[PDB]
């Protein structure tokens, strides 16, 4: 389906917290 | 060895800090075999047990031993060298099509 | 504040920072996350770089191969910049040739 038809069922139950949120060796970000 | 794309992979999660336990954490590799030889990166999305219905969540399928749902939206390109990339896995050519789908969406 | 497609944006590093948003300004909204690539001054000719165009002060290369989702409030995300659309657009186009 559509970016606007994916985005529009994230709610507050939805959501994931970040997974592999460290950087690494040359992980610039 | 290096990664191939369809496969699933574990990787060093390794923070300095924070409340989340160090270990090894699942994920799909959407890039390229060529990319990830090249570069030393592979470009890839986590995968969890945690299934909450989440729009971007797309549900691991065609493996041997791997469960759960691949997090779209949250593709990385990773050291998979420095991370010390292990591949335990696979999935379907259409589970990787619909992730990459996603993430083509997210960025166009 | 919300990041927006195009924003170049400064972010917080670890072990600041420029960095491109390829991400769709409300995907960046409502999710939380921001998917970015590296902006560095260092050209060393990888098929992989982007020459930034368009832009008030910032220099140097995108690199897509380095493409990464995170959350962008937590990293403090400020938008300095932006570049062209043509730009924008050519690094979505590399991303999707790695990852395709």
């Amino acid at each position: 389906p559509t970016l606007e038809e994916l985005l529009g069922q994230c709610t507050a139950e939805n959501r994931h917290h970040e997974y592999l949120c460290d950087s690494q060796g040359k992980e610039m970000l | 060895y290096c990664p191939a794309r369809g496969d699933v992979i574990l990787l060093d999660f390794n923070p300095q800090s924070g409340h989340e336990q160090a270990g090894k954490r699942p994920a799909l590799v959407v890039s390229d075999d060529l990319f990830n030889q090249v570069t030393g990166f592979a470009v890839v999305c986590p995968i969890t047990n945690q299934i909450k219905g989440y729009p971007f969540e797309v549900p691991v399928d065609g493996t041997t031993k791997t469960t759960g749902v691949i997090l779209a939206d949250q593709v990385k390109s990773l050291d998979w060298k420095a991370r010390a990339a292990r591949t335990v896995d696979s999935v379907s050519g259409e589970t990787v099509t619909t992730v990459v789908d996603m993430v083509s969406k997210i960025i166009k």
